């Protein structure tokens, strides 16, 4: 647990890349398509990808991204606190 | 200070309306500046 | 006054100025006036009645500035000596080595004209911690560092090296490297395991700083 | 042969560029850390031109009749004349522009002005003029203090590297040097008040849009 | 919140208000 960086000493970008966005959407779409509970008010949609986008819009995806520094340490960022461009 | 400046600009308005529209517009802008501040 | 005399005198004066520039660049104390000494004063001082260049009187001792001592506490005085013989014999090299050792100098510069016998250079690494470096005369006429394509290099202290290594979180075997025989490395006199910083121009950002290690 | 040679190079989260063994190839990708598709050709106006044209274009003086601001341009043009702090600020700005001219002529010895850079400032200013229906025939309500402080703060709010020790600070300033030079070139006080005639609302809009469009041009970690 | 209510209570506040309104009409 020595690798983990304290929250105050986080020196990575506070925006989320396109790769992280695509990975998160894919994971959430798979979990929804495997009958996982939905955290938002579904309105007439039957596609897991669109419901994943909808959950992302209200920032309700309960996932955490771990970013690997080259030496081996890592930095943990919640999906709620990552700024997503539109 | 805005009070004496408002007074003075008021008086050269009321003394010389025959000034070209440029001076009138600029001076009214000046009064708008003083009352904005 | 044959033309070869003044040709050799001018080339020797050029080499002297270049060596002074190098010693100044190594962190030592050299005045600007001494660097810009006109060739007339050089002829007046370092030539005999026949115009023969008296190289033996050009040997001099230099000391580091306050700033260099503050940045490098281990830095010490330097001595530079010229050799009159076309080829350096074993006895001359031994005499120079003994002179350096008895003066207790940490480093010395030995400029030779044409060639050095192998037995003479056998004694180069035999005096630790002193360092003996040789510079062929034909290669010091023109200052390399004054070219347009050569960026400006700086030497780094132990503290600065440690701080950079920590901040980028690296091990010294992953940085880009620079050899020993590299002309700028000889100019600056970099040893094994020393880090040199480079400042360069760039079409995209104006200025850019790189680093390298001497391997 | 080319693709096999270079196949294992990747931008990391340290913003460096390394390989599979961890050796650093570049300490910053491209020396400014910008994506290759967010870069357009823009001209640095400080390099070229004679000294007279430069002096006329960028110098403003509140004490000499030669280089004063026409009071019909600034709403508070009458009262500002003869002030002391304002001319000190303008002098600092002009010294900065002179140093920028010297540096830019040091870099590009050919004297060329068009280079690729991020953010098209001309289009942002044109959009500000088109959206707010700015009429050039009326005085503007801007303040010299506000213009200078706003430009300096916007420079303060451009970030590619987010370290905290001095090394990262130096690296980040070195990265953003040339863009700051262009930004100073386009947003000079005389240019704003006399060439664009922007108001306060349009000026705030331009600054916010410039910062937003810059922050979206950095390269995404993970790119091969 | 009561501060602005107290400020509106004194006449010279209304005075500056309609003075601003009159200059708005003039401009």
């Amino acid at each position: 647990k020595e690798k983990a960086i304290p929250k105050d000493q986080r020196a990575t970008t506070p925006y989320m890349t396109k790769y992280e966005r695509a990975r998160i959407l894919g994971t959430r779409a798979l979990q929804i398509s495997m009958n996982a509970p939905v955290f938002v008010d579904l309105e007439g949609e039957t596609d897991p990808l669109r419901i994943a986008m909808k959950e992302l819009a209200e920032k309700k995806i309960p996932l955490v991204i771990r970013r690997y520094l080259p030496d081996g340490s890592f930095e943990d960022w919640s999906v709620e606190e990552l700024i997503v461009d539109l | 200070e805005f009070i004496p400046h408002i007074f003075y600009s008021l008086h050269q308005i009321r003394k010389d309306p025959n000034n070209l529209s440029n001076q009138l517009e600029t001076l009214t802008g000046s009064i708008r500046h003083r009352l904005k501040l | 006054m044959d033309q070869e005399n003044e040709r050799n005198i001018s080339r020797l004066w050029r080499a002297f100025r270049t060596v002074k520039e190098m010693v100044k660049d190594r962190g030592y104390f050299i005045t600007q006036e001494e660097v810009e000494l006109p060739l007339e004063d050089f002829k007046a001082k370092y030539c005999d009645s026949m115009g023969r260049p008296q190289r033996k009187m050009m040997s001099f001792q230099a000391n580091p500035t306050e700033e260099s001592i503050s940045k490098f506490p281990d830095m010490g005085s330097l001595w530079v000596e010229f050799c009159d013989e076309p080829s350096v014999g074993v006895k001359t090299m031994k005499t120079f080595v003994i002179h350096i050792q008895e003066k207790n100098f940490q480093t010395g510069i030995f400029v030779y004209q044409n060639n050095i016998t192998p037995s003479a250079m056998k004694l180069v690494p035999s005096i630790p911690p002193a360092t003996i470096e040789t510079f062929n005369e034909a290669a010091l006429v023109v200052n390399i560092t004054h070219h347009e394509l050569v960026p400006k290099h700086i030497r780094l202290s132990s503290d600065e090296k440690r701080e950079l290594l920590k901040r980028y979180r690296l091990k010294e075997s992953q940085l880009p490297r620079i050899q020993r025989a590299d002309p700028v490395a000889l100019y600056l006199g970099l040893k094994r395991g020393e880090v040199v910083k480079i400042i360069r121009k760039s079409e995209t950002s104006g200025r850019y700083a790189s680093y390298r290690i001497c391997m | 042969r080319l693709v096999k040679a270079l196949e294992d190079i990747m931008v990391h989260y340290d913003n460096t560029t390394r390989n599979s063994l961890g050796n650093v190839i570049q300490f910053i990708y491209g020396e400014d850390g910008m994506d290759a598709a967010h870069i357009e050709k823009q001209s640095l106006d400080t390099i070229g031109g004679s000294d007279a044209a430069f002096e006329k274009r960028y110098r403003v003086d509140l004490l000499n009749t030669d280089h004063t601001l026409d009071p019909s341009l600034l709403e508070s043009g009458s009262e500002i004349l003869g002030d002391l702090k304002l001319q000190v600020l303008l002098d600092e700005e002009y010294k900065q522009l002179v140093k920028d001219r010297k540096f830019l002529r040091e870099v590009f010895v050919d004297g060329e002005a068009n280079w690729p850079l991020p953010v098209n400032i001309r289009r942002i200013i044109q959009n500000a003029q088109q959206t707010f229906h700015i009429d050039h025939t009326k005085p503007s309500d801007l303040t010299i203090k506000d213009i200078v402080l706003g430009v300096k703060d916007l420079q303060e709010n451009l970030l590619v590297l987010r370290g905290k020790n001095e090394i990262i600070q130096n690296a980040q300033r070195d990265a953003v040097t040339l863009f700051c030079c262009l930004l100073r070139s386009r947003l000079a006080t005389r240019r704003v008040l006399q060439e664009y005639r922007l108001t306060k609302q349009a000026f705030d809009w331009v600054l916010s849009n410039i910062e937003a469009q810059f922050l979206r041009s950095v390269v995404h970690p993970g790119e091969m | 919140t009561n501060s602005e209510d107290k400020l509106s209570k004194v006449q010279l506040y209304e005075d500056l208000c309609r003075y601003e309104d009159t200059l708005s009409k003039l401009v």
